[PDB]
């Protein structure tokens, strides 16, 4: 007979209605991807609209209890994840205009295609096209034609929209008691009321700056070997003090340096590393890859899958009568359900994407007792982490070897492995730069510091200050350079990948040195080892109960991150890097730029 | 002799209840049956905590109680002796030293509907606890506020909810069947055997 005693049956009740509709979500979704029909869509829009629906009514309820006599610290999380979301709270006509705005953009950006110069016969979409373009076509005219083409004509339209959006969305943020939209942002990594392990949202912004502090002479030196590289293939863009041009990374939106492995490498008289030939002389399918995947969960101790998620979970792509757009993702279908969804073929990446779907179904079945509002990962980088650690430390040659596809007659040469972490490190140091400067821009923009008459050029200033990457044409304010990214225009938060890029190098270490493996890091494994899964065990059931700083140092011994464990991680390319530095530039200056 | 009484309508018998309020069987002064208990129907569970089962029809006991019903396939635990946990201590309490066998297994394909069997009540809001052996069919909105019912909303609630099921679900959350077996005794015959 309490407050708090009312506040958890209504809990109770909610945390039956809650599971029975999403389960109604979570079907129809599922239907949807695996089934292309009108109907199907019709019944997604219907179940959208009820959960929508639902949510507002309870978020209408909860104020019943004010948000200020809590203290069971569960009950008023449970409740804090109830005000936060399914609450309305602008005008509705100021929310449909919000919600119709962006409805008309993603989708028509998406849709978006350009046509083949003085010629309407071709129109390539999104998806063919330019990823082609951006590959092993040299055509530099070619290159900056597209570019061209996928950014003036539709940053030139697309910015008021922008522009609109984000004085829409201060309203909406000024409107929810609340500090500017960057602050909001930076609520969901903040969290209080409890002793020792405290956070708050003026934490993260410092952290990030010491990390990048930190990190910055290893991407220096990095990018000054691949431009010292790159200067043999194109002699006539590029100064050799000067900045590197927008479209010559491997890809037109960046973010990935993955395209560029093919004319970096060196020692390519080394053989690389690769099975798909053997893998079909010895007859392997996409069953007993899955198993194969599962058995290494096995093995460490972790329980494996039951007569539902094998049985169901479509893993083979049936013709074109049932096409479906396929890109690998773990589905929680909920209600003691697991699903995975994902086009096989049979390949080193398919293989190392269905080992990370693996790894996310295999954690999300592990956390599964807990309230509704509470089955999550502590950080959003978290849930992406958990399984990209385990796709990394599966295509070490140790791995291979114990899974004996690999002949033993393949030599554990030093070149071999400069070139492995070399591949690595490319895409790993690639990816935090660039989102580190993003998220920057994107938050000062928030905030607001200039006008919109000098956005632009801002974004290209601070853009050739950090990144060093200067775009081939100038471009004019009309544009919308950062608009051309899918999650910039679908506004999903972007600070996921840098976080768990940063704790997945934590976890990989604290795991290893439980195991009491000797040698390099990178040759570490844990096919054997039971601490190690044991200790993360300790984790991966707990939820979003317990702050992430308190998890974090329960399993790695340490309360934030440290990029110490990436530092350990790079160390030997480090090394090789630092000897190959011998005839090269150290540092770079913007003064130059393409057009003279 | 050349006579006996079987447990032909235990199973087999197609509409179950709910755990609203569990049905209660009873038999007596006739041969007992233990030869068929478990030639059929695989069963999940076969804890007899109150005597070993293995030499049952050797002694007898009057008045036998038989009890089926429909709850879940994961909460079976929570049939014991002394646990608590919604089921265990709202609906149907069991005694502390009560000696008795309890039985459970799935049939996850009979009772179980495609487009979702939603006809299978519970009750998670009581007033109070429970006393050992004990049922209700009592239907009162279930109120926790200073304000009295006068319908529902805030702190007005229905003290009944549902068993949603779908065939597509995992194992665990399942419809199992449950059958529960007691007995009694005071100075009479103890009226099957076999
Ligand atoms: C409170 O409210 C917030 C927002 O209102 C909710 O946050 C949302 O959470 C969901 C999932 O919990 C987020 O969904 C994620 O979307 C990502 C974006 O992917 C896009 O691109 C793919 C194609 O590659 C599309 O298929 C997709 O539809 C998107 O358009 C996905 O990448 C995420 O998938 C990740 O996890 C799966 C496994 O689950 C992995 O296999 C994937 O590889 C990937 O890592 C995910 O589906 C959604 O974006 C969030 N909203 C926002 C605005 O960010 C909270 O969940 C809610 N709180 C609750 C419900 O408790
Ligand atoms: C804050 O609220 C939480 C949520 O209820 C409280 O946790 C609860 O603590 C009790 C006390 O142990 C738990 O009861 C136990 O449950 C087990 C079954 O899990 C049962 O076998 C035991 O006999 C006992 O009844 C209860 O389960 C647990 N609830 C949850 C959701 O974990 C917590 O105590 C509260 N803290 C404060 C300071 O109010
Ligand atoms: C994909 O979806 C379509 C329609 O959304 C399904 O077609 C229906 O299937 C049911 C199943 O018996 C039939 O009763 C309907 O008559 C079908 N309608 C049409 C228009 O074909 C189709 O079965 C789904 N695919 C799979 C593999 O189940
Ligand atoms: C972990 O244990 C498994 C089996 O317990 C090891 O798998 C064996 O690997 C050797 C490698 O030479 C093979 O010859 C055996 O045939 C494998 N076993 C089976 C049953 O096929 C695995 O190598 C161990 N992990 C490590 C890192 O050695
Ligand atoms: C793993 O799968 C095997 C089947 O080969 C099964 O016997 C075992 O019980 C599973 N592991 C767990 C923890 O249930
Ligand atoms: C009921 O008994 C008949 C034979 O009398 C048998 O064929 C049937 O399978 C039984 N049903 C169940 C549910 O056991």
């Amino acid at each position: 007979s309490t407050i708090e005693e009312q506040a958890k049956t209504f809990l109770d009740k909610f945390n039956h209605e809650a599971e029975d509709l999403f389960y109604q979500s979570s079907l129809a979704s599922w239907n949807y991807n695996t089934n292309i029909t009108e109907e199907n869509v019709q019944n997604m829009n219907n179940a959208g609209d009820k959960w929508s629906a639902f949510l507002k009514e309870q978020s209408t309820l909860a104020q019943m209890y004010p948000l200020q006599e809590i203290q069971n610290l569960t009950v008023k999380l449970q409740l804090q994840a109830l005000q936060q979301n399914g609450s309305s709270v602008l005008s509705e006509d100021k929310s449909k205009r919000l919600n119709t705005i962006l409805n008309t953009m993603s989708t028509i950006y998406s849709t978006g295609k350009v046509c083949n110069p003085d010629n309407p016969q071709e129109c390539l979409l999104l998806e063919p096209g330019l990823n082609e373009i951006m590959a092993n076509s040299l055509d530099y005219n070619e290159r900056l034609w597209a570019w061209e083409s996928w950014r003036s004509e539709v940053g030139k339209q697309l910015r008021p929209l922008y522009e609109e959006y984000v004085v829409l969305k201060n309203e909406m943020a000024r409107a929810n008691h609340y500090e500017d939209y960057g602050d909001y942002w930076r609520g969901d990594y903040e969290v209080n009321g409890v002793d020792g392990y405290d956070y708050s949202r003026g934490q993260l912004i410092e952290d990030v700056e010491h990390t990048f502090e930190e990190i910055k002479p290893l991407y220096e030196h990095l990018h000054a070997y691949v431009r010292a590289k790159l200067m043999n293939a194109y002699p006539s863009y590029i100064s050799p003090i000067g900045c590197l041009p927008a479209h010559l990374l491997g890809d037109m939106w960046g973010r990935f340096w993955t395209n560029l492995y093919s004319l970096t490498v060196p020692f390519g008289q080394k053989p690389n590393i690769d099975v798909t030939d053997a893998m079909v002389d010895q007859a392997w399918d996409a069953q007993r890859i899955f198993k194969e995947a599962e058995k290494f969960f096995v093995s460490v101790g972790l329980p494996n899958m039951t007569q539902g998620f094998w049985e169901n979970s479509m893993l083979t792509d049936p013709g074109n009568v049932q096409k479906a757009v396929c890109h690998p993702t773990a589905w929680d279908l909920g209600k003691g359900d697991f699903r995975i969804l994902m086009c096989t073929k049979v390949t080193m990446d398919d293989f190392l994407t269905a080992h990370h779907e693996m790894g996310h179904i295999q954690y999300d079945m592990a956390y599964a007792a807990q309230p509704f509002l509470l089955r999550n990962g502590a950080n959003e980088g978290f849930h992406e982490a958990v399984g990209e650690i385990m796709s990394l430390s599966a295509a070490t040659p140790k791995h291979l070897k114990s899974i004996g596809l690999l002949s033993p007659d393949f030599q554990e040469d030093n070149e071999t492995e400069i070139n492995f972490l070399l591949k690595q490190a490319l895409t790993i140091v690639g990816t935090l730069p660039f989102t580190y400067m993003l998220e920057k821009w994107r938050w000062m923009v928030f905030k607001g510091e200039i006008p919109k008459d000098q956005w632009m050029k801002k974004w290209w200033e601070m853009k050739r200050e950090i990144v060093g990457v200067v775009e081939p044409v100038p471009h004019d304010e009309t544009y919308c350079d950062p608009a051309s990214l899918f999650h910039v225009s679908n506004d999903y938060s972007f600070i996921r990948y840098y976080t768990r890029t940063l704790y997945q190098f934590q976890f990989q270490e604290a795991l290893c040195q439980a195991a009491k493996h000797e040698g390099p890091l990178h040759k570490c494994d844990i096919s054997n080892s039971t601490e190690a899964g044991q200790k993360l065990f300790n984790m991966l059931r707990l939820g979003k109960s317990e702050p992430w700083t308190l998890a974090l140092e329960n399993v790695v011994g340490a309360k934030n991150m440290n990029v110490r464990p990436l530092l350990n991680y790079f160390e030997p390319l480090f090394t090789w890097l630092k000897d190959q530095n011998k005839n090269s530039f150290v540092g770079w200056s913007t003064d130059w730029s393409p057009y003279a | 002799v050349t006579n006996l009484c079987p447990f032909h309508e235990v199973f087999n018998a197609t509409r179950f209840a709910s755990v609203y309020a569990w049905n209660r069987t009873r038999i007596s002064n006739c041969v007992a049956d233990y030869s068929v208990l478990y030639n059929f129907a695989p069963f999940f569970a076969f804890k007899c905590y109150g005597v070993s089962p293995t030499k049952l029809n050797d002694l007898c006991f009057t008045n036998v109680y038989a009890d089926s019903f429909v709850i879940k396939g994961n909460e079976v635990s929570q049939i014991a002796p002394g646990q608590t946990g919604n089921i265990a201590d709202y609906n149907y309490k069991l005694p502390d030293d009560f000696t008795g066998c309890v039985i459970a297994w799935n049939s996850n394909k009979l009772d179980s509907k495609h487009s979702g069997n939603y006809d299978y009540w519970y009750r998670s809001f009581r007033k109070s606890k429970l006393k050992p052996f004990e049922r209700d069919i009592s239907t009162e909105i279930y109120q926790a506020g200073n304000k009295p019912c006068k319908g529902k909303g805030p702190n007005c609630y229905f003290p009944l909810q549902s068993y949603g099921f779908r065939p597509t679900y995992g194992v665990g959350h399942q419809p199992y069947r449950v059958v529960v077996l007691s007995f009694e005794l005071l100075h009479a015959p103890a009226t099957v055997c076999g």
